[PDB]
């Protein structure tokens, strides 16, 4: 029943500010300590801040001290994180966390939200370029889409809308030597099935408000 | 402007007198910090209970009304009972 | 601050085996340690707190022991939905700190990759670049090595690969290396191949094509 939804993340230049908000619904927001914990890509968990559940006590990680401030609204039952003088190392997934019991100081992180991504970079937002990985020679089948030269990171991809998901491997994006991401999503179907059905990869990139539906015919 | 303690408190002595005394040493790294003292009338004679050192014990005198005296907060709050 | 360290960093074990993870603290945290589990793509899930107390809903094959400086998390009979990265976090006092993480791997029978090559699309060539893609599908272990040959010439500083986290139905992996040249020097050669070596492959395998 406890559900947390973080919002406010996105791309921002160094030295800039941002403000995340955490909307809650399934518990008495008043009585609990609430926390912010971040996870940079391919790395571990790092506690950012905690707001006590017995008073207005705030706790901050050293790297963050003096720059972020955690605020609490027990009317809308929301938890805000104000980020200032943002640095390159602050880029990460920002999770909103709930303490296991009431009237605590945020010892545990019992219930998490799905996170909100924060990219700090002077780089410009650039929509991807989708290219087809067309098949011809081979075992079973292979069939892909190459999502190239985009920034920032959040890019999603389905196949035939949401219909096709069996035998689909979407890959983590790599960072190219140009400061841009490259991703590749594939699906493997039987050889006999290549003729009957069409295959359209649905690539989505919100930071640039781009949506591409790309067919992939054989070679 | 201090802030509440996030560590636990280890008990050392509890006595009587019409009031109670409690000697607690602090386990934590965030000192100096305010001591989260609560009773579950219930009054704290000690003014502004504060830890200033992990090594140094702290004396806390409380005037309870049977209820628990809760020194600390969270998963490791020291819960006691008195009459 | 108190700095946690986990052991091992990566761990391989088959389903049904009893597996152990260790957390060491820079100083005594008494019994104030918790264990979280994080699945790929999802948020962490608190499994244990106060060393040994299980969170409600957690199966009883998990069990935390230890005290003071050394702690252990134990899985009695490894299960399908037990592959994940496990963190330990002290709540002795602020700042709260985690361990570097222990990603546990589901061992299975060694599998060789099915390898497929994709030539550049005409659309991309219209833009001045050429991307050949090489896909390795369904292979365990994940230590699989790719190499790009162009007219039998090995490439260097020329490709980027990306592996997927362990599959959830066959426990296999899948990587995708992307070799990218410019239209100019792509049109200057004929045959493109990605040679692949793996433990399951008796001898290296080569997929290729001529433009």
């Amino acid at each position: 029943e406890v559900q947390l939804l973080e919002s406010g993340g996105g791309l921002v230049q160094p030295g800039g500010s941002l403000r995340l908000t955490c909307a809650t619904s399934g518990f008495t927001f008043r009585d609990y300590a609430m926390s912010w914990v971040r996870q940079a890509p391919g790395k571990g968990l790092e506690w950012v801040s905690s707001y006590s559940g017995i008073d207005d006590s705030t706790y901050y990680a050293d790297s963050v001290k003096g720059r972020f401030t955690i605020s609490r609204d027990n009317s809308k039952s929301t938890l805000s994180l104000h980020m200032n003088s943002l640095r390159a190392e602050d880029s990460a997934l920002y999770f909103c966390a709930k303490d296991r019991g009431p009237r605590g100081v945020g010892e545990l992180f019992d219930s998490w939200g799905q996170g909100t991504l924060v990219t700090v970079s002077s780089a410009s937002t650039k929509g991807p370029s989708v290219f087809p990985l067309a098949p011809s020679s081979g075992g079973t089948a292979a069939l892909g889409c190459l999502v190239k030269d985009y920034f920032p990171e959040p890019v999603t991809v389905s196949w035939n809308s949401g219909a096709l998901t069996s035998g689909v491997h979407t890959f983590p994006a790599v960072l190219q030597s140009s400061g841009l991401y490259s991703l590749s999503s594939v699906v493997t179907v039987p050889s006999s099935s290549l003729g009957t059905q069409t295959y359209i990869c649905n690539v989505n990139h919100k930071p640039s408000n781009t949506k591409v539906d790309k067919r992939v015919e054989p070679k | 402007s201090y802030v509440m303690c996030t560590g636990s408190f280890k008990l050392e002595k509890e006595v009587a007198e019409g009031t109670v005394l409690v000697q607690v040493k602090y386990e934590g790294t965030d000192a100096p910090c305010k001591i989260p003292f609560s009773s579950q009338n219930g009054r704290l004679i000690t003014a502004n209970p504060i830890v200033t050192d992990k090594e140094k014990p702290v004396n806390i005198e409380a005037e309870p009304p049977e209820s628990y005296i809760v020194v600390g907060a969270g998963e490791k709050a020291l819960k006691l009972s008195w009459f | 601050d108190i700095q946690m360290t986990q052991s091992p960093s990566t761990l391989s074990a088959s389903v049904g085996d009893r597996v152990t993870i260790t957390c060491r603290a820079s100083q005594s945290i008494s019994k104030w340690l918790a264990w979280y589990q994080q699945k790929p793509g999802k948020a962490p899930k608190l499994l244990i707190y106060t060393t040994s107390t299980l969170k409600s809903g957690v199966p009883s094959r998990f069990s935390g022991s230890g005290s003071g400086t050394e702690f252990t998390l134990t899985i009695s009979s490894l299960q399908p939905d037990d592959f994940a990265t496990y963190y330990c976090q002290h709540f002795y006092s602020v700042p709260w700190t985690f361990g570097q993480g222990t990603k546990v791997e589901i061992k299975r029978t060694v599998a060789a990759p099915s390898v497929f090559i994709f030539p550049p699309s005409d659309e991309q060539l219209k833009s001045g670049t050429a991307s050949v893609v090489c896909l390795l599908n369904n292979f365990y272990p994940r230590e699989a090595k790719v190499q790009w040959k162009v007219d039998n010439a090995l490439q260097s500083g020329n490709s980027q690969e990306s592996v997927t986290e362990q599959d959830s139905k066959d426990s296999t992996y899948s990587l995708s290396s992307t070799l990218t040249l410019s239209k100019a020097d792509y049109e200057k050669h004929k045959v493109y191949a990605c040679e692949v070596t793996h433990q399951g492959l008796s001898s290296p395998v080569t997929k290729s094509f001529n433009r």
